[PDB]
């Protein structure tokens, strides 16, 4: 098993930097003694892996020394230790080079490397041969696959269809991993619903991609028809190229990506047309979600597949082990089924059959044996209360002052697409610099939202790795959206925006109607000058600066705190009069100000700001917050 | 002889794809072929014209500029100004065939389009409140064109077929088209002319095929069609809407044909599929092929 | 096959509401054209108020509302007779009210008491304006030419009940009265005769 060693030694090969900075550290191990892994600390691969790749306090090093102070299948729970040890700790201890890779992501990266470049060799002038596979898996129609909802339980299905969607992407790229005798670390990066692979350029290889394409769509044509269709589009890649030399690897991603974009395009073969055109019975019964009558539905108008993502729904926040197995409650890859269970009902579907996967939600523990943590928000505030988890956003809308409304918010960061391919400069250009990114765009999506949303009415119904969408408590919504666009501000350093449409509905209006509004809101919200938020209707569309400081603490906290002789009849009269929007109707207005008894430092300010065309609207809108939120 | 034919729409129409509730701009040919069956059904006319010699193109928009057509489906050298872009002019159809439209031109293009405006109207069943119940709201999604702008179509067939497409035109204009009928939707008045810059433009010799319908083969020649090929699969399904099929409203076998757009280097025909199942008359399902010859 | 085209005026008699968010404006805004911005009357509520009517007459499950309005029962599936259009905002009716510098539409300002509190409730209900003039537009289709006469019949009598009763709109509290003007009865598809045909 030369492989496995080499992983292992591709993966610690730079253990001994650590202990410098706070082979013989490896050597105190008696597992990690092996030879290969020590030889790689201190064999040729891991040299030209490193190689490949690379073209702050003492007493808290001691303490992650001691802290840190072999066999198969467990490279993943070591992988995963890395992952949550070696994050902080840069890959260049000190150079002039600026530090952008990571510890993790260097060795990450380097054992990828070495495993693609052992696959070949298994099969300076070594870098200019086509030596590895950049591939990429993304699926088809996802968004219409989640929004697809029969509304009786779409909210259910509006939490499940993603998270479900998220799983199986996962799954797929482990079968593929599976496949190629690689492990977690040779996938780049996934991002929402689009997953990145590094593999070996060999016949095996190519070979294995065919084969996993070819029974994807089979899988996929067979359950979800032309709903879901994932496509893998691979592009053979040099060492240089890998390394930005010649000034190539952006130039690889762009092809990859149109690659993946032509395939696309031609996605169905002849025969999978011919059996399309093909059908023996035209079925009665047809399902609620889906609207499909081909598959056996219940008596209940659900089908077989909308049916597990219910019990997946309210399984998902309950337990935290994702179990891949022949049972389960939906459908999965090559005759497989997902379910979500305690530690005891996982350590129950190991011990039970084989080959059967475990993923941890968001549970940072490596000790335990055969799982892989999968990052994802499912912050519900209402989980948090047994009577609110009995009675779901209803209980969102339950409150003692304030109107009961419901908000709902589809934020989206703006031209990410332009920051990897684009935003990054020539010189640092990298695949560990492209993993960084895309990994901190992951955990501030999925692990990040949930901290920043703590004590708040709000649930995610998914938090993609750029779509976001939250429903809850209307001012809750507007306040934790605020939040997080501060948040993350501060984490991306500038450099990154998100645009984001907020709308308010009653507590029994449909949910379709609610994602279709607020989907149509944030639209205008991008508008072409992006970084925008789009505030109830969809004619006033603010900027972050004027929502968080002009419109709520410039004018309406001011009119909170003079408010608290003075009415709401005082606020409605000015609200018509700042409506009307004529000159004569703001010499009406000053007229009432000036009899209204208010302070005449913010009688002037009210006036002030009625005066102006933004400030007119920023006003309206302030007084419109403070009247919802005085409610009785 | 083709025949332009143009819509225009009084009343807002539903032309609903999936569900009642969303609302498409236009129709694909099927639909436009179904309501011709059950008009001449309904009039007594002959069926042999539509079935043998009927070769139309789906609904596309017409605007007071210009008159569009489908963007063909085609590598281009963002990106997301083009996949976003549905549309495009008869006098820019050559231009974007040699790609001579950028991103910004793409986002032009689809800015300059104005077909109408979408939107939901809010409607009510009260038959089961007398009968000790409540009231059951629906939504219907309408869109309501432009004053300006319309729905045209392209017929190609001979002359009598064109005089029986005009008298069943003539009846759909009272008789309404796409779905919700009879409840406020679907009355439009139709405009059947000859248009030389569509004569023009269809009769051409190009390197590639542009399909102008939603249109599916039999098996040999989707057998030697496919051949790197982009296109794009349409699942045309639904109810079947007769008075002498069932006694109940059943549905019709599942079909799937490519958008128009959709480009295939070789020219394939199609037919009438027939989508009953075991019914007491056969349901046609309109799948002809309309093709434009571009050069790339 | 025929189709018999009725064209006339439905002219408001008061406040027409037939409804289909932002605070201090108005909480139940009448459905409008999308570009236009003309209030309309849609045709399902005056297809299904003439229904009701002719279920309160002729009384649903009756075989004249059963093939006027349409069905899709098991095994008798029927074709709707009657299709009504949007009745849209009369272009002399846009004339009269762009003079006098008038609304289209109106917002009445009502309340409700309660039987505890004595506390009102106010809304702000859009009316179209008294005066104004829809152009409606009623469809027949000639399934049977044995019984358009008895079809015209019934549809002269539901006719006769809405002009004694409203529209749309909470008609109880005296919005929705209208009042209908045929202009033409004449056929446009067919060669039946409908000039001995009357609506009012
Ligand atoms: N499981 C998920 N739940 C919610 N959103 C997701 C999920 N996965 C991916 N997304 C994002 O949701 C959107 C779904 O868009 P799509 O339905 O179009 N599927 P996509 O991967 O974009 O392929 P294309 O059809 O555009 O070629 C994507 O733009 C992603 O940004
Ligand atoms: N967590 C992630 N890590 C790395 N890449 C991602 C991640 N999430 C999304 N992506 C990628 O980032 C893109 C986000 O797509 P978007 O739906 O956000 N649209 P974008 O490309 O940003 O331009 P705009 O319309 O906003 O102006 C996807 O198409 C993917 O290519
Ligand atoms: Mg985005
Ligand atoms: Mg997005």
């Amino acid at each position: 098993n030369k492989k496995l060693e080499l992983m292992y030694g591709s993966l610690l090969h730079d253990i001994g930097k650590i202990v410098y900075r706070s082979s013989q550290f490896l050597n105190k191990f008696k597992p990690f003694q092996l030879s290969g892994i020590v030889d790689s600390v201190s064999a040729y691969i891991t040299y030209i892996a490193d190689n490949i790749a690379s073209g702050y306090t003492s007493s808290q090093y001691a303490a992650l020394v001691n802290k840190m102070t072999v066999g198969p299948d467990s490279f993943s729970s070591l992988l995963q230790w890395t992952e949550s040890l070696w994050s902080y700790i840069p890959s260049s201890t000190d150079t002039n080079q600026v530090m952008d890779v990571s510890l993790y992501d260097h060795s990450k990266i380097t054992c990828a490397i070495a495993s693609c470049i052992y696959d070949y060799l298994t099969e300076k002038q070594f870098y200019q041969e086509d030596v590895f596979l950049l591939v990429s898996l993304d699926m088809s129609g996802i968004q219409d696959f989640i929004y697809n909802i029969s509304g009786s339980k779409a909210l259910k299905s509006l939490r499940s269809r993603s998270f479900y969607l998220e799983t199986m992407l996962e799954s797929l790229v482990d079968d593929l991993l599976s496949d190629l005798e690689l492990s977690r670390a040779n996938l780049l990066y996934t991002g929402g619903g689009h997953a990145y692979l590094l593999l070996p350029n060999t016949e095996r290889a190519r070979d294995v991609l065919a084969s996993f394409e070819g029974e994807m769509k089979e899988w996929f044509i067979k359950i979800f028809k032309t709903d879901l269709s994932v496509a893998i589009a691979y592009k053979a890649c040099t060492g240089e190229d890998l390394m930005n030399s010649n000034g190539t690897y952006s130039d690889l991603w762009q092809t990859v990506s149109r690659k993946l974009s032509d395939k696309k395009a031609h996605k169905y073969s002849l025969n999978e047309i011919k059996l399309f055109n093909s059908t023996i019975h035209a079925g009665t019964q047809e399902c609620k979600e889906c609207l499909r009558s081909d598959i056996d539905i219940s008596e209940d108008s659900l089908c077989k597949i909308c049916e597990g993502i219910i019990a997946i729904s309210n399984d998902l926040r309950d337990y935290s082990f994702f179990v891949v197995s022949p049972e389960g409650k939906v459908p999965l890859p090559r005759n497989r089924y997902l379910s979500v269970e305690n530690q005891d009902g996982a350590e129950r579907k190991i011990k039970m059959n084989k080959e059967t996967r475990i993923y941890s939600k968001n549970q940072p523990f490596v000790g335990k044996q055969l799982v892989t943590n999968l990052w994802m928000c499912d912050y519900d505030f209402s989980t948090l209360n047994p009577e609110t988890k009995k009675q779901g956003i209803a209980s969102y809308v339950n409150r003692e002052v304030g109107i009961p409304r419901l908000g709902v918010l589809r934020a989206d960061i703006d031209n990410l697409g332009t920051t990897f391919i684009k935003g990054i400069p020539e010189q640092y250009r990298s695949i560990s610099r492209t993993a960084t990114l895309s990994r901190q765009l992951s955990m501030f999506f999925k692990f990040e939202l949930s901290n920043i949303l703590k004590g708040a009415r709000i649930s995610v119904i998914y938090s993609g790795g750029d779509d976001l969408f939250l429903i809850g408590a209307w001012d809750d919504v507007i306040s934790k959206a605020l939040v997080l666009r501060k948040a993350f501000t501060r984490f991306s350093a500038g450099k990154l925006t998100f645009s984001a449409g907020i709308g308010m509905y009653p507590v029994k209006y449909p949910i379709s109607k609610m994602a279709s509004e607020t989907g149509v809101l944030e639209d205008l919200a991008k508008r072409g000058e992006k970084n925008q938020v789009a505030l109830w209707n969809d004619s006033k569309v603010f900027g972050w600066s004027q929502l968080e400081e002009q419109i709520l603490k410039e004018k309406m906290i001011p009119l909170q705190e003079a408010l608290t002789e003075h009415g709401k009849s005082f606020l409605y009269k000015m609200l018509e009069l700042l409506r009307n929007e004529d000159q004569i109707n703001i010499a009406r207005l000053a007229y009432l100000l000036a009899r209204s008894s208010l302070s005449e430092e913010l009688t002037q300010s009210i006036f002030a700001w009625s005066q102006n065309k933004q400030q007119k609207v920023e006003l309206i809108t302030a007084i419109e917050y403070l009247v919802y939120q005085i409610r009785e | 002889v083709v025949k332009l034919v143009k819509l225009t729409f009084k009343s807002p129409v539903h032309f609903g794809m999936k569900r009642l509730s969303d609302s498409n701009h236009t129709i694909a040919a099927d639909t436009l072929f179904s309501a011709l069956i059950i008009e001449a059904l309904q009039q007594q006319l002959e069926l042999s014209h539509l079935l043998n010699n009927l070769v139309i193109t789906d609904l596309f928009p017409y605007n007071k500029t210009s008159y569009f057509l489908p963007k063909p489906l085609i590598r281009i050298e963002g990106y997301k100004a083009f996949k976003k872009l549905t549309y495009i002019p008869v006098e820019n159809y050559s231009e974007y065939l040699r790609g001579e439209i950028d991103s910004l031109e793409a986002s032009k293009i689809a800015e300059s389009l104005n077909l109408g405006k979408a939107s939901l109207s809010t409607k009510v069943s009260l038959q089961a409140v007398d009968h000790n119940g409540e009231s059951e709201p629906y939504s219907v999604g309408n869109f309501t064109f432009y004053p300006e702008s319309g729905l045209y179509f392209l017929a190609k067939g001979n002359a009598d077929t064109i005089g029986q497409l005009e008298i069943l035109m003539h009846a759909l204009q009272y008789s309404g088209i796409g779905g919700k009928r009879s409840a406020g939707y679907g009355q439009f008045r139709c405009t059947i002319e000859d248009s030389g810059k569509f004569d023009s433009l269809l009769s051409q010799t190009g390197n590639i095929a542009i399909l102008l319908s939603s249109a599916m083969a039999s098996d040999e020649e989707l057998v030697d069609c496919l051949e790197d090929a982009r296109y794009l699969l349409k699942k045309r399904t639904g109810f079947v809407q007769s008075k002498t099929y069932a006694d109940q409203l059943v549905k019709k076998k599942d079909f799937y044909a490519f958008s128009a757009g959709s480009t295939f280097y070789q020219k394939f025909n199609g037919k009438i599929f027939d989508v009953s199942d075991n019914g007491r008359h056969s349901v046609y399902r309109y799948a002809k092929a309309f093709w434009l010859e571009g050069k790339i | 096959y025929s189709k018999i085209r009725i064209v006339g005026k439905i002219d408001v008699l008061t406040g027409l509401h037939i409804g289909g968010s932002m605070i201090g404006a108005i909480a139940s805004p009448v459905v409008r054209d999308p570009y236009s911005r003309l209030p309309i009357i849609p045709g399902s509520s005056i297809k299904g108020k003439m229904r009701s009517l002719l279920a309160k007459h002729i009384g649903q499950d009756a075989p004249e509302i059963l093939r006027l309005f349409g069905s899709s029962q098991k095994g008798a599936i029927q074709s709707s007779r009657l299709q009504i259009s949007d009745a849209f905002f009369s272009k002399a009716s846009q004339e009269e009210f762009d003079k006098k510098d008038l609304a289209y539409t109106e917002t009445k300002f009502e309340n409700t008491i309660s039987r505890l509190t004595a506390v009102a409730n106010p809304r702000q209900i859009e009316r179209v304006t008294r005066g104004a003039s829809f152009d409606f537009h009623i469809i027949y289709n000639v399934e049977n030419i044995n019984e358009v006469m008895a079809d015209f019949e019934n549809i002269k009598t539901a006719i006769h009940l809405l002009e004694n009763d409203y529209l749309g709109g909470g008609g109880t509290r005296g919005n929705g009265r209208i009042r209908f003007v045929i202009d033409s009865i004449d056929t446009v598809v067919g060669d039946f005769d409908s000039s001995n045909l009357s609506i009012k």
